[PDB]
């Protein structure tokens, strides 16, 4: 079945370059030209450009001509988008996609981060309720991920078993550092006698952290 | 290049009405235009093309018509999980061009937040930091204000919140709140509160612990 795999996040300095790619599979890869397009944070999105497999033709936008070079890789049936010059005006998510009549599919995405600062990988602390408890009831637990740069971590709980219930609230950024939390309601009765565990993921420094959640020690 | 003026940029219903969003086209595209959805955190999804054919697995309650200029997306018996951005998008002239996003909101009966205090973790504290977090989850409408006492007495530097998106399944929105100190400030006051202001009581829900007290 039809994918479009792009990579991971990317954090660049200004001034620098950065390629990204979209590797196609499950269909014929000169079938379907491949569309770029740029979706910054809160603005629309932007056609850059596209490239057709079958004869490496390129079309491009021309506010992005001079700064996006498209090419294909044929014998790995893989786009490449690179862009140079980058400011943080170019922080943004990057999308691959083919489309028709019958289907459109997009890829995920490749975030940009374009910024001086560091990376820093997450601290992740349990969020317990104070020495409170409460019968027959639901109890709220959280997770505070601090201190991190750049966007994004990943926060599951119980490796994403446990769905209903969880609010991972939007990072905010202070100080080149970005913070976020979030919570998990249970029922009392399944904590704390069954574990509940909070999974971070920072793949900007390959952070993986569990961090299980206990009752608090008086 | 073509503008495509979307309207209007924000809009709510009540699960089963019609709601529909129009977009404008600053020059003739014939019926080269298309819909997507997003929803947060997702990759574009394509409702229609042709300014009218509904892609193959999209709900039926989903229609677009217009021709030329104007454009229009219609959602019929609307329903929760149509919380998204809507956009269109014009292929018929390059470059192709996107309507900024229409934000759905659904409608649902009003929800006093949940809230939830809890101390700075042990190991926080270990690396000379505290900071204290408030959950206020699963209130209706978005609208919501939360203060900070220390002691009983207001805070108002080193505060941080952030909110939530509308919620896919029960149509809520949540908050979080951080207060954050020095360990030092911490451990030289006692008793840390949480209040929440919403509509649906004229009375704050307050929260609180102290800083002993199994
Ligand atoms: C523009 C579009 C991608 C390109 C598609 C278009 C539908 C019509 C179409 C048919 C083709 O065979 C070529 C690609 C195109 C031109 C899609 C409608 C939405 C999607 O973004």
């Amino acid at each position: 079945e039809v994918q479009l795999q792009q990579p991971g996040p990317e954090l660049v300095k200004p001034g620098a370059s950065v390629k990204v790619s979209c590797k196609a599979s499950g269909y014929s890869f000169t079938d379907h030209n491949m569309y770029w397009v740029k979706q910054s944070h809160g603005k629309s999105l932007e056609w850059i450009g596209s490239i057709d497999p079958y004869n490496g033709g390129t079309r491009y936008n021309q506010k992005f001509r001079g700064k996006a070079t498209l090419t294909v890789d044929k014998s790995s049936g893989t786009a490449f988008m690179h862009l140079n010059s980058l400011t943080s005006e170019d922080s943004a998510v990057y999308y691959c996609y083919i489309g028709s009549f019958y289907f459109v599919y997009w890829g995920q995405g490749t975030l940009v981060t374009v910024s001086s600062a560091k990376t820093t990988p997450p601290s992740v602390y349990p969020l317990a309720p104070g020495s409170a408890a409460q019968t027959n009831s639901m109890v709220t637990l959280g997770c505070l991920v601090k201190g991190y740069f750049p966007e994004p971590v990943t926060v599951t709980w119980n490796s994403g078993s446990l769905s209903s219930g969880v609010h991972t609230f939007p990072a905010v950024l202070q100080s080149d550092l970005y913070t976020l939390s979030s919570s998990v309601t249970v029922p009392s009765s399944t904590w704390p006698s069954e574990t509940v565990t909070c999974n971070v993921a920072h793949p900007a420094s390959s952070t993986k952290v569990d961090k299980k959640i206990v009752p608090r020690d008086c | 290049d073509i503008v495509m003026t979307q309207s209007p940029k924000f809009m709510s219903s009540s699960v089963g009405d019609r709601v529909s969003v129009t977009c404008k086209a600053s020059q003739n595209v014939g019926i080269n235009v298309a819909w997507y959805q997003q929803k947060p955190g997702q990759s574009p999804k394509a409702l229609i093309h042709s300014a009218s054919y509904r892609y193959s697995g999209v709900p039926d309650r989903f229609t677009g018509s217009g021709s030329g200029t104007d454009f229009t997306l219609t959602i019929s018996n609307v329903q929760s999980e149509d919380l998204a951005d809507y956009f269109c998008q014009q292929y018929n002239i390059y470059p192709w061009t996107f309507g900024g996003a229409t934000k759905l909101e659904i409608k649902r009966a009003d929800a006093a937040p949940t809230v939830s205090i809890f101390p700075p973790s042990s190991e926080q504290l270990t690396s000379g930091g505290a900071s204290v977090v408030c959950f206020l989850n699963n209130f209706y409408p978005k609208d919501i204000n939360v203060k900070w006492k220390i002691d009983g007495s207001e805070r108002q530097n080193g505060v941080l919140n952030s909110w939530t998106d509308q919620d896919s399944k029960d149509s809520t929105y949540s908050m979080s709140s951080t207060l954050t100190l020095t360990k030092d400030e911490y451990e030289r006051h006692n008793s840390y509160t949480c209040e929440a202001t919403h509509k649906t009581s004229t009375s704050p829900i307050v929260k609180s612990f102290n800083r002993n007290e199994c």
